[PDB]
């Protein structure tokens, strides 16, 4: 049943250790980059994320490009495409005249510049950028609901165990085989 | 004299129509191109047959309306064309009252450009624009029909109201105090319908064959069969098989768009050439990212935490009344059981003294914003608050966005 | 009570 | 008897659920009085019985209740409707 | 009854106020299906909490009639905190945190007589040894 007498070596035995045998900044940056990658709609726009994320988060672009592993939009051809789209519309009645304000209107109606340029533009002041992007996010309450961990393969929760190789969670023999064959990253 | 024209300039679809009209129209504001290069505009996207790899281009880059060319193109298509939209025709624009909407946090320069174009390129007589949450308090002025649920059981505007605007871009927590939102308590939850679609993309690409390019297909899949767990994630996972549904993949010879079947209910046999995709866990695990972003490996906080922080930043005396008068709107809220779960989870965190009353409009929740905006447009408050064309001409371009519309006045 | 005095001074859709 | 411990645990767990719910604490209601002889004294017990503070509780309850009556007179028609005023909600919270 | 969210013992404003530890009231926050409530408890209840080994997240049960603290178990919220742990996970209590209920029982007079003759109180060695003894009928 139970051994009332146990042999211990003074050098080896210690209660602090029992043994028998036969987010970091980079991590949160990677997770945020994954979220922004998953946000975009068009697949062709996937490799355009790093510039926008560098503009938003503020980290240098080369650092996110190198350390973090993932997974110029308008032309005169866009004007031609707009011209082809004109055929659907039916009833315009235009007229214009020239002045400085009209020149400004023309510049606005011929921008063809991206949100990255606006964010990088010096006209957007520091506190304006702060309120527009950083202030709206949560700053005090970070997690009030419980933390729920699920199977990385099928989302199950009845049984949970961590794979020996990379430390990610699985739940069953079938999920074990699936992870080992296709999902395991570090091997 | 003419009734005002009301437009909801959403980043995904544009709701518009005369204030006299009962229900608005639709305009999916996006210029799309196919694999072979043919282009489609606005509602013509519904007419595509090769749905496989169509690319969407939109003017709202990240909720901010940047590229004005196509925005003007879709405005022209939606307003001027009378053939498609039931004979409605905006003849000249001059002498027409326009009330619009915009993202609650727009850059001052971008809002300046917006006001400039909408005032001088189109020459409207008067204009009023603000986020939809600003128009929400005016539900008191009309006899609305909105179902409400309390979390503790199984002079033309309301002074205190809290609006949860979950749309395509982001989910907003906008508490409005007597009409002006308390912009310091405005909190942005980055999770939204676009991210929900992307998450469905990734999950379906892993669990089943690669659907990483079928954007409209997955959008329809999200449209037809999705739900938040009525009780909790564990409860839905226990009964995953009972509530399972199967989705019929598109058949180009018979139906350009797919459809969902209920296996339990008796229905017609499928032809043998039809491929079927079963959904057993992605039905509920995808919407759960609103409450538990950790499930999809997202570091961002959830909706309940955002609401709690927004309440915290509010003045102490008004925050319980703000809790009691929370109203939900936006495209995402029409998926079943979201309002009930929001109410229950919010009540579980508040002190027992307070009670939360959650009211969500019936029917398509996307049309609610336009409805309340139009009903506000036909009130004396709109007559007082509107800015006239000559008044705009009197001031510099920055004046309108810095004083009468934009957040720069209330910050 | 004084918070109510502070609250009543908030803008009410005017300026 | 070591092999029978699991059965004992199962049976005790089965019985506790019904035992705990619908029982009246006889110790609380002074129905059990055989331990009192060990730690209590006759004159001390009778003095504590004489020195009970029911009157203070009743007078404080009546004072609070008359304050509530005055507050209800000031407020008027009380209702549990959805709150749109700080004054009304604050007064209702004070009442509750 | 509810799930423990906070436990913040407070000391007296002055060290001379009390003896030894000089422990004042304890503040406990309980969570239920209908909300949360912050309670102010006597130091005796704090001692009971310590005896029952209650930590944050455990579902507890306090009787204001007697001052008895019971540990129902661990909340289902923290079910997946550890993949292997011996804890009786229980759901969050329904209703309000502070529920008042009227309990009615039918008991015979012989039940009261037996309760007085063989009381179950006491945690001494003698008390436990008597508990182990057979319950022989007595006059
Ligand atoms: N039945 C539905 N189930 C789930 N999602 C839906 C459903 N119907 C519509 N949606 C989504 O709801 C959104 C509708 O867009 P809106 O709520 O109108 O946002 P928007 O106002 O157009 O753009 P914003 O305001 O700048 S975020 C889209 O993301 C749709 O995919
Ligand atoms: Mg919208
Ligand atoms: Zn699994
Ligand atoms: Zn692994």
């Amino acid at each position: 049943m139970k051994a009332l007498v146990e042999e211990i070596d003074k050098k080896t035995y210690n209660p602090d250790i029992y043994f028998t045998s036969l987010y970091t900044q980079q991590e949160i940056l990677q997770s945020d980059r994954r979220f922004m990658e998953l946000n975009t709609e068009n697949f062709s726009d996937l490799p355009n994320v790093p510039t926008l994320l560098s503009d938003l988060t503020g980290v240098p672009r080369d650092r996110i490009e190198s350390t973090t592993k993932p997974i110029w939009v308008l032309k005169p051809e866009t004007l031609r495409e707009i011209q082809l789209s004109y055929k659907s519309t039916k009833l315009p009645k235009p007229k214009r005249k020239n002045t400085n304000r009209i020149v400004a209107l023309k510049k606005v109606l011929s921008s063809k510049r991206n949100l990255h340029s606006f964010l990088d533009s010096a006209l957007l002041n520091l506190m304006d950028k702060n309120v527009i992007y950083h202030n709206v996010y949560n700053k005090r309450y970070f997690k009030v609901l419980p933390l729920i961990t699920t199977c990385s393969i099928c989302g199950g929760y009845d049984s949970i165990s961590s794979c020996v190789n990379c430390g990610n969670k699985i739940c069953s023999v079938s999920c074990f085989k699936l992870h080992n064959e296709t999902r395991c990253r570090n091997r | 004299e003419t009734p005002p024209i009301v437009i909801d300039n959403g980043s995904y679809e544009i709701k518009f129509g005369p204030s006299t009209n009962k229900k608005p129209f639709r305009a999916l504001n996006a210029l799309a191109k196919d694999k072979f290069g043919t282009s489609y505009l606005s509602n013509h996207i519904k007419n595509i047959k090769d749905i496989s790899s169509i690319t969407f281009r939109r003017p709202h880059e990240l909720g901010q309306l940047t590229l004005w060319e196509l925005e003007s193109c879709i405005w022209d298509y939606c307003l001027f064309n009378p053939s498609e939209f039931d004979g409605f025709d905006l003849k000249e624009g001059k002498g027409h009252h326009l009330v619009a909407s915009e993202s609650c946090m727009t850059l001052p320069e971008l809002s300046k450009h917006a006001d400039q174009v909408i005032f001088e390129e189109y020459e409207f007589d008067s204009l009023f624009k603000s986020p939809v949450a600003v128009f929400v308090p005016f539900t008191k002025s009309y006899k609305g029909e909105m179902r409400t649920i309390s979390g503790k059981d199984e002079s033309d505007y309301h002074d205190f109201q809290l609006v949860i605007d979950s749309g395509f871009n982001c989910t907003w927590i906008i508490p409005v105090l007597k009409g002006i939102p308390y912009y310091k308590a405005v909190k942005k939850l980055d999770i939204g319908g676009r991210f929900l679609t992307g998450l469905l993309k990734e999950t379906l690409s892993f669990r089943h064959y690669n659907m990483m390019d079928e954007t409209i297909l997955v959008n329809n899949i999200k449209e037809q069969c999705l739900f938040v767990s009525p009780v909790s994630y564990f409860d839905s996972f226990k009964t995953k098989d009972k509530h399972a549904l199967e989705y019929v993949l598109p058949d180009f010879q018979t139906s350009f768009l797919g459809y969902v079947r209920n296996p339990r209910k008796e229905n017609v046999p499928l032809p043998e050439d039809a491929q079927i995709i079963t959904l057993t866990d992605e039905l509920f695990t995808i919407p759960e990212t609103f409450f538990h972003p950790e499930i999809s490996q997202i570091t961002k906080p959830g909706i309940v935490e955002a609401i709690l922080e927004s309440l915290s930043m509010l003045p102490e005396i008004v925050r319980p009344l703000m809790v009691g008068n929370i109203v939900c709107t936006g495209g995402n809220f029409n998926l079943p059981n979201f309002a009930q779960r929001l109410a229950a989870e919010l009540q579980r965190q508040l002190p027992t003294d307070w009670t939360c009353h959650v009211s969500v409009p019936e029917g398509d929740c996307a049309l609610f914003g336009w409805e309340v905006m139009s009903q506000f447009a036909k009130t004396d408050s709109y007559r007082k608050a509107r800015v006239t064309r000559e008044e705009y001409y009197e001031h510099g371009p920055d004046w309108c966005t810095k004083h009468r519309f934009g957040y720069q006045n209330w910050i | 009570s004084l918070d109510l005095s502070a609250l009543a001074n908030f803008p009410s859709f005017g300026e | 008897a070591s092999d029978y411990k699991d059965v004992e645990r199962t049976l005790l767990k089965l019985f506790k659920k019904n035992n705990q719910v619908n029982r009246v604490d006889l110790d609380f209601l002074n129905l059990v009085f055989t331990l009192n002889d060990k730690d209590l004294t006759s004159y001390h017990a009778e003095e504590i019985s004489k020195l009970t503070c029911v009157k203070n509780f009743v007078e404080e309850v009546n004072k609070l209740r008359e304050t509530n009556k005055q507050l209800q007179e000031e407020f008027g028609e009380a209702s549990f409707l959805n709150f749109q005023d700080a004054n009304q909600y604050f007064k209702y919270s004070n009442k509750q | 009854e509810g799930e423990v969210t906070e436990l913040t013992p407070e000391d007296a404003e002055n060290p001379l106020g009390g003896y030894g530890k000089t422990i004042s009231h304890v503040i406990v926050g309980l969570k239920s299906a209908k909300g949360t409530k912050t309670l102010r408890l006597d130091p005796t209840i704090y001692e009971s909490i310590q005896r029952e080994k209650v930590s944050i997240g455990d579902v507890i049960y306090i009787e204001a009639n007697t001052g008895a603290v019971k540990r129902v178990g661990r909340s289902d919220a923290y079910a997946t905190e550890f993949d292997l742990e011996t804890e009786e996970y229980v759901p969050l209590p329904k209703g309000e945190v502070h529920k008042k209920k009227e309990i009615v029982q039918d008991v015979t007079l012989h039940d009261l007589d037996v309760a007085n003759a063989r009381p179950q109180g006491g945690q001494d060695v003698i008390s436990m040894m008597g508990q182990l003894l057979k319950p022989k009928k007595t006059e």
